[PDB]
C-alpha cells in the first residue's frame, strides 16, 4: 500500500 | 506553554516525594517553588534532573505536560486540518490558498502541502500550481542536502503518493541506507518510504527497485535501538513474498504472501487488508 | 550534558537558516549564540520554539542530542549492565550486591531488581533476600498508590516474571483500564503488561483473566493517538483464539490461531515464533 | 559460623580483583567458589594468603566477619549480660543461679562470676557462696600455673575489686615481669591489672607495693610491639605522682598529679575525672 | 605455617585439660592429634570452638601462634624494611627499584612505596618517578572506590606525608564519617588520618577544615566497640585547643593546649612533646 504520513 | 512544573508537582505527590527531594543540589527552594508554579522557564538539563528524581520517563512527562497532540503549535493544527479537509472536500480551496505560498517556509509546511496536493488528486481537483512548480520546489529544498529529518522521510513519503516515481527516485536513494535510530519518529518515517517504495516498485514491476527497498529495509533491522513497525514487517514482508513469486515464480510465496493477507484480515486491520486484497488482484494482471 | 546547541546550529545550517531566524522575537544575537555554543542552558520552552521554527521534530532533535542510548544517566547504564549479565551469569553476584541495596530508590530501580531477579531465577542462583522481601517491597511500592507511569507498568511485567500470578494479579487491577495515551513509551509498556498476563492466564487456564486481558487490550485500541504495537496485536490475537478454542472448542480458532503463528516464522520473527509454537505444544497439554 | 566467604567476595569486588587472583596457586576454581560461597570452611592459613593477596588486614577481615561483638559464643553473651544486670539489679538472682555453679568451667566464666559477685558487692546482696569459696577457687585456679593469658589478668582485676588486696597479692606477683605482646587485648588487661593494683596500692598506703607496680608499668614500655593506654599512662602517671608526693613530699608532684586530673575533664572523660577528684580528696585523708 | 596446633596443646596443658576437653563434638581423637601435631590444617571455625573450651582469647591465641609480626609474609617484611632504610639512607636505591615497580600490585604495596618516597622527601633523594605518577596513580586507586578498610586509611595518612593536602583532600573527604568499629588496628589508622589531617590543616590556617576533622574525630567517640587512642585524644585535643585560639582568641585555650603539651612532658612522651613545641612555636607565625 502506499501510505500517508503526516507527523 | 506547558505546564510542565504542575506535571512535576503532580508526580511529586503521587509518589510522595517532597519538594527537598527534587530541587536538593539543583536550585533554591525558592526558585524550586516558581518552576512548580509555572512562574520559572525549566531548562531541558534541569527537567532531565528531576526526571531521574522522580524516577518517571522524562519523555512521558513532557507529553503529560503537552508536548503530545501537534496543537502545541501552528504546523500541528495545520495537519490536523488536512485529514478535516480529506473528508470535507468543500473546505480545500479557503486554505490551500493559505498553504499554498509558504510550501517552503520550512519542511513542516512543504509536507502539509504535498497533503493537500494528495487529497486534490483524489477528488480530481484543480491544482495547476503544483506541476508548474514542485520539479523546482524539490530542486530549491534538496539539491544541496547531505543529511536527512525524519520530516525529510515524511515528505518523500508523501512525494511518492503525488508525483510518478521516476520524479520521486532521485531524492531517495542518497536518504539511505540509515545508520542511526533518532526515535520512535523517525524510525516510523523512515520505514514507511520503504514500505510505499517498494509498493509502488512492485505495482510498476520494477523489481530491481523492488529488491533494493526491500535490502533496505531488512538492514533496519540490524540497527541498534531500531523500531521496526510490526504492521509494516507483515506488509513488507508480503511484498517481499510478491516479488518472489514474480522472480522465481516459487508457488509458495504466492501462499505465503496469501497468509499475511489473510493474517491482517484476522487480527482486525480490516483496512489494510482490503488494501492488499486489491494490491494482489491488480498484480496478477497490471 | 546534551549538545542541544550544536544539533540546532546542525540542522539550521542543513536548512540554510540564519541564526536570526532562529532567535528572533525570543532571544538576543549574542545569547542564542551562547546557546549555539551549548554554553547556556537552553530552555524546555525555547527548544520548543526553535524546533517549529526549524520545522523539525522536537523529540527527534532531543534524540539527537543524545536523549536516545540510556547511558543519559546511572539508571541508564545499570539497565543496559543486565543483559549483558543475562549472558554473563558470573557477572550478576557483583552487581546485584550494588543494586539490590537500592532497590527501592526509585520505580527505576526496583525494576532493575526484578531484572537481576529474573536472571537467577533463569540459572536458579540463590537469592534468599528476594523470597523473604518482595511481599513487603511491593506493599510499601504501591499501597497507597493512585496513579501510574510507564515504569509502574514495566515493573508489573518483570514481576508477572518472577512470581506466581496470584502475587501479582492485586497490584494489576487497579493499574487499568487505560484512558490517556502518554507516549510510545508509555503505550509500550502497558500492552506488555496485558501480552504477558494473558499469556499466563491462557497458560494456566485461568479463562475468566485471560478474558478480562484481552478487553483491556481491545479498549486500548479505541484510545485517541494510542500507539498499538503490531507484534503484540498479532501474538495477543492469537492469545484470544487459543482462548476462544479452550471455551467454545471451535476448531476454526485453533486453525487461526496456527495461522498467526506461522505468519511469525513467515516474516522472520523466529524468537517469537519458536516461543508461540512451544506454547501451543504446551497449551495441548499442561503447564 | 561466620560469613567469612561473602567478606572475601566482597572485598575481592570492591577491589575489582577477580576470583583467579584469589584462588590461583591456592585451590581449584570451584573449590574457592564454594569458600566465597561459604559453603566450605576455610583455614586459617588459607584465610592469611587471600588477606594478602587482597591487600586488606587478616584480622580486620575476621572482624568484619563477625568475631567482633562477643555474641559469637555463650561465654560473649553471659558477659554481655553482665553490664545488663548491673543497672537492672532485679535480674541477678535469675541468671546467678546458672552462673555462679560453673565458675570453674573456664576462666572466662570465673571472670564472669567475678562479675556478679562485683554486682551485689555494690548493691549489698547476699553471697554467702563466694566468701565460703574463693579462696578454695583461687588455690584450684592458680596453685600450678606458670604461663599466664590475657583471661588471667582479667580475672585478677575483679578479683582485685571484690576481695582484700592481702588475699590477691600472692596470685599477682608471679603474673609480672611481661616479657612479651601478644596483642591489643593482652596489652590491654595486664595494663589494667597495674593500674587498679597501684590505685589500691595508694589508697591504702602501700609505698612498696605502689614502687613495684608503678615500675611494672613502666617496664611494660620496654617491651617490643606493646600498645601502652594512653588514659592508663595518663592515670597511671598521675598515681605515680602522689606516690611521689606521699614520699619526697614534694609540692611539684601534687601539683602535677593535679594537672593531670584537670586535662581528663579538658578532654571529656568526666567519670575518669571524677574518680580521680574524689580519689583525691580522699587520698588527703584515708581509704 | 603457623605452629597452631602446638599453642593449642601448650593451653591445653597449662590448664590441665585432656584432648578430649577440645575435640569431644567438634572432630575424632585421631584427627584432633593430628591438629596438635600441625599436621592438619585447622579450619578459623574450628579454632574457634577450642578458643571458647580454652577460655582462652581466640586472637590471643593466634598472636601466640605468630600472626603478630609482620614477618607472616612478604609485605610484613618490605614495611619492616622501611624503618631501616629511613636510618640507613643508602639501603634506598636498592630496594626502591624492586618496591616502584610493584607499587600498584596491593593496596599494601602501594602504602610501602609510599614510604619510600617519605625517606627519599625527607633526604631530598631524587623521585622523579613519583611527580610523574602519584596523580595517576590515586586515580587508578580510587576513583572507583566505595567502601574503605584499614589499609586505605593507612595509605591516605602516609599520603598526607608526601603531597600538597590539595591533592590529598578530594580522596579523603568520602571515607568518613565512620560509622563501625572492625578491630583496633582499624580503629588506629583512621584516628591517624584525622590526627595527621588536623595538623595540616591548623599549621595551613584553614579553619574551615580544621573544623570538619575535628567533628570527625569528635564522631568516633560516639562509636560502638571503638577504641580512641589516648595519646591521640590528648594531640587532637590540643589541636582543637589551638583552633579555638586561632578563631576565638581565647587566651584559655591557648593556655590549654600549653598543658596538654606538657603533661606529654610529663608522661614522658618526649618525641611527641617536641614535635608539639616545635609546633606551637611555629604555629605563632607561619
Amino acid at each position: 500500500a502506499i501510505t500517508l504520513i503526516f507527523i | 506553554m506547558f505546564k510542565i512544573g504542575s506535571v512535576l508537582k503532580q508526580i511529586r505527590q503521587e509518589l510522595n516525594y517532597h519538594q527537598i527531594d527534587l530541587y536538593s543540589g539543583i536550585m533554591s527552594k525558592s526558585v524550586y517553588i516558581k518552576v512548580e508554579a509555572d512562574s520559572r522557564p525549566i531548562s531541558v538539563e534541569e527537567l532531565s534532573k528531576f526526571s531521574e528524581r522522580l524516577g518517571v520517563n522524562f519523555f512521558e512527562i513532557l507529553n503529560r505536560a503537552g508536548m503530545n497532540t501537534k496543537s502545541v503549535n501552528e504546523t500541528g493544527k495545520e495537519k490536523l486540518l488536512i485529514s478535516k479537509i480529506f473528508t470535507n472536500p468543500d473546505l480545500f480551496d479557503k486554505n490551500f490558498q493559505r498553504i499554498e505560498p509558504k510550501r517552503l517556509t520550512s519542511l513542516q509546511y512543504f509536507s502539509i502541502y504535498l497533503g493537500y496536493i494528495s487529497i486534490a488528486h483524489h477528488y480530481n481537483i484543480e491544482v495547476p500550481t503544483f506541476n508548474k512548480t514542485i520539479t523546482s520546489d524539490l530542486k530549491h529544498l534538496y539539491d544541496k542536502r547531505t543529511t536527512f529529518f525524519g520530516i525529510d522521510y515524511e515528505i518523500v513519503s508523501n512525494l511518492l503518493n503525488v508525483l510518478p516515481y521516476e520524479e520521486v527516485s532521485s531524492i531517495i536513494k542518497p536518504m539511505y541506507p540509515i545508520v542511526d535510530s533518532f526515535g520512535k519518529d523517525y524510525d516510523l518515517t523512515i520505514q514507511t518510504v520503504l514500505k510505499n517504495a517498494l509498493t509502488i516498485s512492485i505495482m510498476n514491476r520494477n523489481l530491481k527497485e523492488a529488491q533494493y527497498y526491500i535490502n533496505q529495509f531488512e538492514h533496519l533491522k540490524t540497527i541498534k535501538n531500531i523500531s521496526i513497525n510490526g504492521y509494516y514487517d507483515l506488509e513488507i514482508n508480503y511484498l517481499k513474498q510478491i516479488y518472489q513469486f514474480l522472480t522465481d515464480k516459487n508457488i509458495d510465496s504466492y501462499l505465503n504472501a496469501v497468509n499475511i493477507i489473510n493474517i491482517f484480515k484476522i487480527i482486525g486491520k480490516e483496512d489494510i487488508h482490503r488494501s492488499l486484497v486489491e494490491e494482489l488482484t491488480k498484480i496478477s494482471a497490471k
